[PDB]
C-alpha cells in the first residue's frame, strides 16, 4: 500500500529525529541566521581556533593544530557511528537479520552515511561543529599544511552538488535508510532479507520524492548515482587516510574506528 | 567487536 508506506516515511523520520541531534531543518536555520539560538563560534584562522577552545563545548572529555583538527573530526565521526546505529537498528526488519550481517552493512555503511548528513551542515563557506556551537571556514580547513588541507575539501565538493538538489530531512531519513540497507556489502551472509528490505525502502523514497518533490522528476534517479558517488567519496577518505598514517609520525586513531577501516575501502 | 556490541545494547 501507498498508505503503509507513507506511514514507514513517518516513521523513519521520527526515528531520524530521534538518532541525530541536528537536523539539517535546525542547521539551515542556524546557517541563514533565523534561529534566536546564540550564533556559533566563527573560526576561520589559527587565532580564532585558539580562542574557541573555551567558547565551544565537547561531549567527550580530554583532559600541532593540524593534527588536533584531525582528531577533532575522527571523535566527532565516533559519536557520528553511534547515532548512526540507533537509527539502523530503528529499520524495520534490521535488528532481526543475522548479527554480523547488522556488523557489515554498518561497517561499510557509516561513512557513506556521515558524509551525507555532514552536507547538511555545510555551506559553500564552511561547516557547523560541535552541534552548531561552532562553524569552521572551508577557506581555514584548506589552509592547513599537507596532507590535511585537503583532508575535507572533496565533501565539500559533494555537499555544494548534493545540497543542490535540496532534499529535507523526511527525504534524507530514506535516503540514508537505503543505503544502511545495502545487499551488495562485502561479506554480507544473507543478501536476500536485505535486498527485499532496500526494495521496500526505494519504494518508500521513490514515492516521497514523487509527494515532495513533484517538479523535480529527475530526483530519484540523481540520487541513486549520488549513492554510487559516495562510495567514492568513502574511497578517497580512505586512501588519503592511508597517506596520513604514513606521512605522519604515527598519531593514536580510535578503535571504533579502527574496526570499521580494517578491510574498508 | 565494538560495532556488535552497540548493536546489541538496547
Ligand atoms: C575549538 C576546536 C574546534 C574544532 C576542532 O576540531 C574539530 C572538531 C570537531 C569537528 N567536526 C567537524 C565536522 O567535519 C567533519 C566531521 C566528521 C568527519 C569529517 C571527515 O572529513 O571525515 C569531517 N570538524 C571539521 C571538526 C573539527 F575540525 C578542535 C580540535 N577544536
Amino acid at each position: 500500500e501507498s498508505a503503509d508506506l507513507r506511514a514507514l516515511a513517518k516513521h523513519l523520520y521520527d526515528s531520524y529525529i530521534k538518532s541525530f541531534p541536528l537536523t539539517k531543518a535546525k542547521a539551515r536555520a542556524i546557517l541563514t541566521g533565523k534561529t534566536t539560538d546564540k550564533s556559533p563560534f566563527v573560526i576561520y584562522d589559527m587565532n580564532s581556533l585558539m580562542m574557541g577552545e573555551d567558547k565551544i563545548k565537547f561531549k567527550h572529555i580530554t583532559p600541532e593544530v593540524a593534527i588536533r583538527i584531525f582528531q577533532g573530526c575522527q571523535f566527532r565521526s565516533v559519536e557520528a557511528v553511534q547515532e548512526i546505529t540507533e537509527y539502523a537498528k530503528s529499520i524495520p526488519g534490521f535488528v532481526n537479520l543475522d548479527l554480523n550481517d547488522q556488523v557489515t552493512l554498518l561497517k561499510y555503511g557509516v561513512h557513506e552515511i556521515i558524509y551525507t548528513m555532514l552536507a547538511s551542515l555545510m555551506n559553500k563557506d564552511g561547516v557547523l561543529i560541535s552541534e552548531g556551537q561552532g562553524f569552521m571556514t572551508r577557506e581555514f580547513l584548506k589552509s592547513l599544511r599537507k596532507p590535511f588541507g585537503d583532508f575535507m575539501e572533496p565533501k565539500f565538493e559533494f555537499a555544494v552538488k548534493f545540497n543542490a538538489l535540496e532534499l529535507d530531512d523526511s527525504d534524507l531519513a530514506i535516503f540514508i535508510a537505503v543505503i544502511i540497507l545495502s545487499g551488495d556489502r562485502p561479506g554480507l551472509l544473507n543478501v536476500k532479507p536485505i535486498e527485499d528490505i532496500q526494495d521496500n525502502l526505494l519504494q518508500a523514497l521513490e514515492l516521497q520524492l514523487k509527494l515532495n518533490h513533484p517538479e523535480s522528476s529527475q530526483l530519484f534517479a540523481k540520487l541513486l548515482q549520488k549513492m554510487t558517488d559516495l562510495r567514492q567519496i568513502v574511497t578517497e577518505h580512505v586512501q588519503l587516510l592511508q597517506v596520513i598514517k604514513k606521512t605522519e609520525t604515527d598519531m593514536s586513531l580510535h578503535p571504533l574506528l579502527q574496526e570499521i577501516y580494517k578491510d574498508l575501502y | 567487536s565494538l560495532l556488535k556490541k552497540l548493536l546489541l545494547a538496547p
